[PDB]
């Protein structure tokens, strides 16, 4: 019967050397720290106008996370993670009106490790215009959730797929969407 | 927003 | 590639009850998919969850400074972040857009799915009810449940199985913390 939960979630992954630091509020990302640019990225811009976070502190945590991983790796006698393939769902942001702007959402859920290749396909061809994504969101079972987005103009003429690759899958998974 | 510091594991 | 992977996670979870009157902090280390050690503020010291976490709990629990920081953290960390974040998270409210349409174009007296699409709202807590001529329809309601869009909005599709007759009025009624009175959208079966 809790009202709210706020989660500071971090991970480090070997041999990829990938790290993540993010805050989560009732399941939504508040912000994460970009490891490449070493800066705080707010999930919604308005957040940034009204709050602040020192990106440097997260990097120091990531260094600690990496150290802890290597200790646990050895301690477990190099027991690797079991791949858990994602569930994938494609939906729109709102009811479709032909020729009126909308957004396709590729919802990727219940997977680990946190590494995926995601490609939006329009009529079989990759599209990158206006696309965006969240980082990996934490789950209580310690798997991950992730969202990808494609703004688009609905038409009876186009088909779309979210193509998802993960080590737990036997083949790339294409999740399809077209107007019906 | 403030963070909690990661603690380094025991090394034995 | 096929190289084995090794994963570490760390989570600090602040759980809030009755505003900030009751706060519980959960600090958790997870190797791969197994939680190894935790600090639970309701317990007051670190506890090993799996055997591999035993040395860390013993080591950390021996340090008075750590334990004192962690034990005050429900104040210096959880309550503090709730406070600075309150206006745009806890108090965030975005009104749903509500639209009603038949799933398919069927003749009167034929089975159909009447869709109440409720989209773009925050927070998640919501009540969507269907009425037929002012009476609540409890049966034949097919709901997606709550769908998180990942952008600080939710949506839901609450569909009603109908066998609509001439003149009938179907109402989708929405209650949500963003509005002080229920939102209502009507679909009228054509008079034929």
């Amino acid at each position: 019967k809790e009202e709210h939960v706020i989660i500071q979630a971090e991970f480090y992954l070997n041999p990829d050397q990938s790290g993540e630091f993010m805050f989560d509020f009732d399941g939504d990302e508040i912000f994460h720290v970009d490891m490449a640019k070493k800066e705080t990225v707010w999930r919604l811009e308005e957040f940034g106008r009204f709050a602040s976070f020192e990106a440097q502190g997260a990097l120091a945590n990531i260094a600690c996370d990496k150290a802890n991983l290597e200790i646990m790796t050895k301690r477990s006698n190099y027991t690797p993670i079991t791949n858990v393939p994602p569930e994938v769902t494609v939906l729109t942001n709102s009811p479709v009106e032909l020729r009126e702007p909308n957004v396709l959402i590729c919802f990727i859920d219940k997977f680990t490790p946190p590494v995926v290749n995601v490609t939006w396909l329009r009529n079989g061809k990759p599209v990158t215009t206006g696309v965006s994504e969240t980082v990996f969101l934490p789950r209580e079972d310690h798997l991950f959730r992730k969202f990808h987005y494609l703004p688009f103009l609905p038409s009876t003429e186009d088909v779309y797929d979210c193509r998802v690759e993960h080590w737990g899958l036997d083949e790339p998974l294409l999740k399809h969407w077209e107007f019906d | 927003v403030v963070k909690q510091n990661c603690l380094k594991l025991a090394t034995k | 590639d096929t190289r084995p992977r090794f994963l570490w996670q760390l989570k600090f979870e602040c759980h809030f009850f009755n505003g900030t009157e009751r706060v519980r902090l959960l600090e958790r280390s997870i190797y791969n998919q197994e939680e190894s050690v935790r600090f639970d503020s309701d317990v007051g010291e670190y506890r090993a969850v799996t055997e591999l976490g035993r040395p860390d709990a013993e080591y950390w629990n021996s340090q008075k400074d750590l334990l004192e920081q962690r034990r005050a953290a429900v104040d210096t960390y959880c309550r503090h972040n709730y406070g600075v974040g309150e206006s745009f998270t806890v108090q965030r409210r975005v009104e749903p857009k509500v639209t009603v349409y038949p799933s398919k174009t069927q003749p009167l007296q034929h089975h159909n799915l009447l869709v109440c699409s409720v989209s773009g709202f925050y927070p998640g807590s919501i009540e969507v009810r269907w009425f037929r001529n002012g009476q609540e329809e409890k049966a034949g309601v097919v709901s997606t449940g709550l769908i998180q869009n990942g952008d600080w909005t939710f949506q839901t599709l609450v569909m009603l199985e109908t066998v609509p007759r001439s003149g009938e009025v179907y109402t989708c009624q929405v209650e949500h913390p963003s509005v002080t009175s229920p939102l209502t959208v009507e679909w009228r079966a054509r008079s034929e």
